[PDB]
C-alpha cells in the first residue's frame, strides 16, 4: 500500500515533466503565434463586451 | 553567467544591496552568488526595494567587497545537496564538506525553504522512545517522533547530555540521525567529530548512521540562521525520500534565535521584547512545523536551548517552551549536588507523561515520587529555620526516602568516563519502574543513602550497599 | 483556451510510464508464511517420575 | 477451567494453612496460574487468524 | 487516474475579465507589499495578487496602500499586478462547521470538503449593545465540581482562564467540551451549546491530537475547530478570534447557545505585535501594540446573552491567557483581567501537589458566579465556600501541636481538597455532583480516610445508582432540593458511609 501511494506521487512527478514538455511545445510551435492571434480576438470580444 | 547581473550598491555589513538590471528581478528567499577569490558569496534575497534594486543578506564575509561588484543570480531558494552520501561528513552551510571527505555525491538537491507538512500529512503520535536513562524513562518518558528540548544553562554538560543520547539512542536506532550544531565551539566540534568517529557511528571505512552539519560561531549571523535550515532539509530527505525514521539533534536553538534577532535589526525591523526579532515566533514555528511525524516518517528532534541566566521568563526561552513537545530543565543546582542527571525532576514534562499511556503502575509510582520530592522541597524551609528535629515520624520516613530517591535518580553515564571515569549505567524502562516502586514502598530503606549515590540500577544500589558494608 | 490546448495535448501526447514491479517488490518485505509454533515435549516420563513424585512427597512438615 | 486453575491455587494457600510446608505447592499453583494467565492474555490480545482482503 | 481528475479540475478554469483595478507593488519586504494604484479599495479588503496571495489593506496611505500579505513571499515578486478581490473580510457561517476543522479562510484542513454555509458574514463587526441583553441565569456546568460550585458562570458571559503555561491549559478547557456532550445529546437547543475551540498558533500535530481526542469522545458533531496553526501566518492569527466570533453569531442569532474558547490570546497578541511593528506603528506597553487593548475589548464584548425581545440566544466565551511564568501583572493580562467577568487561576504548587485540576480557587473569581448555577447545587455549596475558606487560612497552621478547632478544620478541609481532584478528561454529571458535595456538607466524609476518599467516591456513586437512583432522577429533574429530598439523601449517605 505504501509503494502504491508513492506511485501516485511518482505519477504526479512523471506528469510534472509532462507539463514542462507541453510548455516547451506551446512555446516552440507557431501555435505560439497562432493562438496569440486567437487570444487577441478573444480579448477584442471581451473588451468589446465592456 | 545569468544576464541577471547586479552591481553591489551598498555594503553596510551583511546588508548588501544589489542593483539588478531593468526588468530582471529575483524573488524573496532566492540565492545570489557573487564569484570572488573567496569562493562564491551567497546572498539570500530578502526584500525587493524596487527600481531593480534588491536588498539581500550576506552569508559569507563581506570584507574586501567592491561596491559595484557583479552578482550572478542562482535564481532560486538556496539548495543544499541531500543524499545518503551526505551521511558521514561534516557539511558546512554552503553545502561544502569542511572535513574534506571529498565532494558530496549528491543524488538530489532541495531548497532549504521547504514548506512544513499540512495537517492532513501529520500522523498522530503514540510511540514511546525509551532512552535507558532512569530520570527520563520514569519521570518524563520520551516518544518517538518527539520534540525533546534540553532547556538548561550554558553547556551545563548540555553537550554531554547530547553525547549520551547519541551514544545510547542513536546507536540503538538503526535509522539515521542528524546531528546539527549551530554555533558551538570549534574545539568542541573537533572533539565531537573524533568522538563519533570513535563511537563508530561515523565509520569512515563504511557508511554512517548519522550525518553532521556543523556550523560554528565565527560565521556571520546570516549564515547562523540558515545552518538550521540546511540541516533540516537533509532530515526531510531522510524522513520523506528515504522513508527512514531518524532522530534529529540540533544544538543550540538559542543561537538560532540570537542570530535571527541580529539580522532583523540589520534588516531594519523594529526590535521586539528583549531585542528579539518580531518574526521570532514564525521563525521558530517554521522550524518546528517542518519537524513532524508524518505518514512518511518520524523525526525525533532533540534541541539544545541555552536559557540565559537560567531565566525561562526570558521571552526567547519561553517562546521555545511552548513550541516544543518534550521539555527538560537542567538545573545548575542539581549538577552542583553532584547528581548527573542535572535535571529538575518536578520541572520535567513531556507530551507523553500520561497515566494509562505510561502504565497505571508507572503513573502511580511517578505520582508517589513527585509527591515525595515535592514534600521534601516544602519541608526544606521547615528544616531551615525550625530544624530537622521538629518534623514528624511520617515526615522523617518521607525525608529519608526522598534523599534515597534523590540519589537513586543518579545514573552514571558513559560520557562521564571523561569526567569521573566511572563507566555509565543505563537501565531499561521496565526495570526502572519496578525498582522505583520498591524504594517507595521502603523495601530499600534498609539501604544507605550513599549506596544510591552515583550508582545505577537496583542491583548496583544493593551491590554498593554491600561494598560500603564491607 | 490555452488551458484547453495545453491539457488536451498534455494528456494525450505524454503517455504515463508505470513503475518497475521488481522495484516495488524490493521496497516491500517479501514474506513467506511463518511455520509451526512447535510441539513441545510431554513433561516427565517413565516410572522414574511416578516413584519420584510418590516417594519425594511427604513434604508436609511435622 | 481457568477458574479451576486459580481457585485451586488460592485453595492451596488455605490448604497449606492446614498442612505445614508448601515446598512444591507453590510450584503447582504457580504453573497453573502462569499458563492460565498466558492463554487469557493470548485470547484477548489475539490478532485475526487471517489477512483482510476486503479493503486493502 | 488521479492525473486525469486533477487535469479536469484545472481544465475547468478558464477566462478572466475580473481584473480591473490593478496595483503594482513598489517594494515587497516583510510581507508588507506597498502598492501605488488600487485607488478605490475598501479597508481590510481582500486583494488577490498575480502570485495569488491574499491580503488585507491596513494602511491606506495617500500614495501607497500597504497590503499585508497573508502568505509567503516566496512566490510574491515586485511590480506585481494586484487584482482587487473587492470584499472586506467575510467568512462562511452556517451549521456545516459543526464537525469541521477549518483554516481561517474556512478551507478545511481536515479536508472535509464543502462547508454548509448559510451566510458569508463580515469578520469584524460591532458587538451586541445594552438593549441586546436578558438577565443571565442559565447554568454553565463544565463537569468540574470546583468550577461548577466555587466559580460558575452563565451563558453569554466572559470568564478568563488565565494560568500556567501548557499545564494542560488546553486540558482544563477540554474538560468543559466533554461535559457539553451530555447536554448536547438532549434535544433542547438551550442544552445544545455548539462549541468552538479556537486554536491560535498551535502545532498541527498538537491540534491533531486534540482532534483525535475529540473524535474519541465523539464531541465532533457540535465541535468546530477554528485553526490558525503555528505555521499559519500572523494575519490569519490576528483575525482568528474575530473570524471565529462571526461563526458564533449565526448560532446565537438563531437563538441557540454556544461556547467559544479563545486559546490563547497570548499568541494572538504576538501576531498583532508582528503586524504592528512591521507596519511600523509605534508599539505599546511591554512591546505589545498600543491598540491591542482595543482589539481585545472588541472581541471580548461580543460574548453576550441576548434580550428575550431580540430572541434569547447566547455566545458564552472563555478566553485563555497563558501566564508567562505566572505573571498576571503583564500588560496583556492586566487589560484582559479588567474586561473579563471572572478568572480561573491555575497554580503550579497545586499541580505539583497532584491536585489536578490545579485551579487555585482563591485566585479564581466569578463576577457572574451564583447567578447561574443549579439551585440545588447552590443550596449544598454555600457551606463549601465557607469551609474551604477556613481550610485555606488554617492551611498554614498545618506544619505540630495544634489546636483541636484548627485540627477539626484540617480534617474537613483536607478531605475536601482531595475531593475536588478529578481525573482530567473525565467530567461528572451534576445529578451526582450534588450528592458528593452533600456528603461533605453533612461531614460524613470526615469519617472517611484520605486514600479511601477516591474509592469511596465511585462506590458512593454506584451505591446511589443502585439504591437511590430515584434520588438521582429526582435531583436531576427537580433541579432543586426539598427538605424531604435532602432528608432522604442524607439517609442514603449515612447508609453508604456505614458501609
Amino acid at each position: 500500500v505504501r509503494y502504491e501511494a508513492s506511485l501516485r506521487q511518482l505519477e504526479q512527478r512523471q506528469l510534472a515533466k509532462s507539463v514542462i514538455s507541453r510548455v516547451q511545445s506551446e512555446l516552440g510551435n507557431p501555435k505560439f503565434q497562432e493562438k496569440v492571434l486567437q487570444q487577441s480576438i478573444s480579448e477584442i470580444e471581451q473588451l468589446l463586451s465592456k | 553567467s545569468t544576464p541577471i547581473t547586479g552591481k553591489v550598491t551598498a555594503v553596510i555589513g551583511a546588508i548588501v544591496d544589489v542593483h539588478f538590471e531593468q526588468s530582471e528581478l529575483p524573488a524573496i528567499l532566492n540565492a545570489l552568488e557573487i564569484k570572488t577569490p573567496q569562493g562564491k558569496l551567497v546572498l539570500e534575497v530578502a526584500q525587493h526595494l524596487g527600481e531593480n534594486t534588491v536588498r539581500t543578506i550576506a552569508m559569507d564575509g563581506t570584507e574586501g567587497l567592491v561596491r559595484g561588484e557583479k552578482v550572478l543570480d542562482t535564481g532560486g531558494p538556496i539548495s543544499v545537496p541531500v543524499g545518503r552520501e551526505t551521511l558521514g561528513r561534516i557539511i558546512n552551510v554552503i553545502g561544502e564538506p569542511i572535513d574534506e571527505r571529498g565532494p558530496i555525491k549528491s543524488k538530489l538537491r532541495k531548497p532549504i525553504h521547504a514548506d512544513p507538512p499540512s495537517f492532513a500529512e501529520q500522523s498522530t503520535s503514540a510511540e514511546i522512545l525509551e532512552t535507558g536513562i532512569k530520570v527520563v524513562d520514569l519521570l518524563a518518558p520520551y516518544a518517538r517522533g518527539g520534540k525533546i528540548g534540553l532547556f538548561g544553562g550554558a553547556g551545563v554538560g548540555k553537550t554531554v547530555f547530547i553525547q549520551e543520547l547519541i551514544n545510547n539512542i542513536a546507536k540503538a536506532h538503526g535509522g539515521f540521525s542528524v546531528f546539527t550544531g549551530v554555533g558551538e565551539r570549534t574545539r568542541e566540534g573537533n572533539d565531537l567529530y573524533r568522538e563519533m568517529k570513535e563511537t563508530g557511528v561515523i565509520n569512515l571505512e563504511g557508511e554512517s548512521k548519522v550525518a553532521l552539519v556543523f556550523g560554528q560561531m565565527n560565521e556571520p549571523p546570516g549564515a547562523r540562521a540558515r545552518v538550521a535550515l540546511t540541516g533540516l532539509t537533509i532530515a526531510e530527505y531522510f524522513r520523506d525520500e528515504e522513508g527512514q525514521d531518524v532522530l534529529l539533534f540540533i544544538d543550540n536553538i538559542f543561537r538560532f534565535t540570537q542570530a535571527g534577532s541580529e539580522v532583523s535589526a540589520l534588516l531594519g525591523r523594529i526590535p521586539s521584547a528583549v531585542g528579539y526579532q518580531p518574526t521570532l515566533a514564525t521563525d521558530m514555528g517554521l522550524l518546528q512545523e517542518r519537524i513532524t511525524t508524518t505518514k512518511k516518517g518520524s523525526v525525533t528532534s532533540v534541541q539544545a536551548v541555552y536559557v540565559p541566566a537560567d531565566d525561562l521568563t526570558d521571552p526567547a526561552p519561553a517562546t521555545t517552551f511552548a513550541h516544543l513537545d518534550a521539555t527538560t530543565v537542567l538545573s545548575r543546582g542539581i549538577s552542583e549536588l553532584g547528581i548527573y542527571p542535572a535535571v529538575d525532576p518536578l520541572d520535567s514534562k513531556s507530551r507523553l507523561l500520561d497515566a494509562a499511556v505510561v502504565g497505571q503502575e508507572h503513573y502511580d509510582v511517578a505520582s508517589k515520587v513527585q509527591e515525595t520530592l515535592q514534600t521534601y522541597k516544602s519541608l526544606q524551609d521547615i528544616i531551615a529555620i525550625l530544624g530537622m528535629d521538629e518534623l514528624s515520624e511520617q515526615d522523617k520516613l518521607t525525608v529519608e526516602r526522598a534523599r534515597k530517591i534523590q540519589r537513586f535518580l543518579s545514573q552514571p553515564f558513559a560520557v562521564a568516563e571523561v569526567f569521573t571515569g566511572i563507566p555509565g549505567k543505563l537501565v531499561r524502562l521496565k526495570d526502572t519502574v519496578a525498582s522505583f516502586k520498591a524504594v517507595l514502598e521502603g523495601k530499600y530503606d534498609n539501604i544507605p543513602e550513599h549506596a544510591f549515590y552515583m550508582v545505577g540500577g537496583i542491583e548496583d544500589v544493593v551491590a554498593k550497599a554491600e561494598k560500603l558494608a564491607a | 483556451n490555452v488551458i484547453q490546448d495545453l491539457y488536451l495535448r498534455e494528456l494525450k501526447d505524454t503517455k504515463l510510464a508505470p513503475s518497475t514491479l521488481q522495484d516495488a517488490e524490493g521496497n516491500v518485505k517479501p514474506w513467506n508464511p511463518p511455520q509451526k509454533p512447535n510441539l513441545p515435549e510431554l513433561e516427565l516420563q517413565g516410572p522414574e517420575a511416578l516413584k519420584a513424585y510418590t516417594e519425594q512427597n511427604v513434604e508436609t512438615a511435622h | 477451567a481457568k477458574s479451576a486453575a486459580n481457585k485451586l491455587d488460592w485453595a492451596k494457600v488455605i490448604s497449606s494453612l492446614r498442612i505445614t510446608g508448601s515446598t512444591a505447592t507453590q510450584l503447582s499453583s504457580f504453573k497453573k496460574r502462569n499458563d492460565e494467565a498466558r492463554r487469557q492474555l493470548l485470547e484477548l490480545q489475539s490478532q485475526p487468524t487471517e489477512v483482510d482482503f476486503s479493503h486493502y | 487516474e488521479v492525473s486525469s481528475i486533477l487535469e479536469e479540475r484545472i481544465k475547468g478554469v478558464s477566462d478572466e475579465a475580473n481584473l480591473n483595478e490593478t496595483g503594482r507593488v513598489l517594494a515587497v519586504g516583510d510581507g508588507i507589499a506597498r502598492v501605488f494604484g488600487l485607488n478605490n479599495i475598501q479597508a481590510e479588503e481582500l486583494v488577490e495578487f498575480s502570485s495569488g496571495v491574499k491580503g488585507m489593506a491596513l494602511n491606506l496611505e495617500p500614495g501607497q496602500v500597504g497590503i499585508v500579505l497573508f502568505g509567503s513571499d516566496r512566490l510574491v515578486k515586485e511590480g506585481e499586478l494586484v487584482k482587487r478581490t473587492g470584499n472586506i473580510v467575510d467568512v462562511p457561517v452556517g451549521p456545516g462547521l459543526l464537525g469541521r476543522v477549518v483554516d481561517a479562510l474556512g478551507n478545511p484542513i481536515d479536508g472535509k470538503g464543502p462547508i454548509d454555509a448559510a451566510g458569508r458574514s463580515r469578520a469584524q463587526v460591532k458587538a451586541p449593545g445594552i438593549l441586546p441583553r436578558r438577565s443571565v441565569h442559565e447554568p454553565v456546568q463544565t463537569g468540574l465540581k470546583a468550577v461548577d460550585a466555587l466559580v460558575p458562570i452563565g451563558r453569554g458571559q466572559r470568564e478568563l482562564i488565565i494560568g500556567d503555561r501548557q499545564t494542560g491549559k488546553t486540558a482544563v478547557a477540554l474538560d468543559t467540551i466533554l461535559n457539553q456532550k451530555r447536554w448536547n445529546n438532549g434535544s433542547d437547543e438551550s442544552k445544545k451549546l455548539y462549541c468552538v475551540y479556537v486554536a491560535v498558533g498551535q502545532k498541527r500535530s498538537t491540534v491533531a491530537q486534540l482532534v483525535q481526542t475529540l473524535e474519541q469522545h465523539d464531541a465532533m458533531k457540535y465541535s468546530i475547530i477554528v485553526a490558525a496553526t503555528a505555521s499559519e501566518a500572523a494575519p490569519l492569527q490576528y483575525l482568528a478570534p474575530f473570524t471565529a466570533a462571526s461563526i458564533g453569531e449565526w448560532f446565537r442569532d438563531n437563538g441557540k447557545h454556544a461556547l467559544i474558547v479563545y486559546d490563547d490570546l497570548s499568541k494572538q497578541a504576538v501576531a498583532y505585535r508582528q503586524l504592528s511593528l512591521l507596519l511600523r506603528r509605534p508599539p505599546g506597553r511591554e512591546a505589545y501594540p498600543g491598540d491591542v487593548f482595543y482589539l481585545h475589548s472588541r472581541l471580548l464584548e461580543r460574548a453576550a446573552k441576548l434580550s428575550e425581545k431580540e430572541g434569547s440566544g447566547s455566545l458564552t466565551a472563555l478566553p485563555v491567557i497563558e501566564t508567562q511564568g505566572g505573571d498576571v501583572s503583564a500588560y496583556i493580562p492586566t487589560n484582559v483581567i479588567s474586561i473579563t467577568d471572572g478568572q480561573i487561576f491555575l497554580e503550579a504548587e497545586l499541580f505539583y501537589k497532584g491536585i489536578r485540576p490545579a485551579i487555585n480557587v482563591g485566585l479564581s473569581v466569578s463576577r457572574v458566579g451564583s447567578a447561574a448555577q443549579v439551585k440545588a447545587l447552590k443550596q449544598v455549596a454555600g457551606s463549601l465556600k465557607l469551609f474551604l475558606a477556613q481550610y485555606r487560612e488554617v492551611a498554614a497552621f498545618a506544619q505540630s501541636d495544634l489546636d483541636a478547632s484548627t485540627k477539626q478544620t484540617l480534617v474537613r478541609g483536607e478531605r475536601l481538597t482531595q475531593l475536588l481532584k478529578q481525573n482530567q478528561y473525565s467530567p461528572l454529571a451534576t445529578e451526582e455532583q450534588v450528592p458528593l458535595i452533600y456528603a461533605g456538607v453533612n461531614g460524613h466524609l470526615d469519617g472517611i480516610e484520605l486514600s479511601r476518599i477516591g474509592e469511596f467516591e465511585s462506590s458512593f456513586l454506584s451505591y446511589l445508582k443502585s439504591n437511590h437512583n430515584e434520588l438521582l432522577t429526582e435531583i436531576r429533574e427537580k433541579g432543586e432540593l426539598s427538605k424531604e429530598l435532602l432528608a432522604s439523601l442524607k439517609s442514603a449517605t449515612e447508609s453508604f458511609v456505614a458501609t
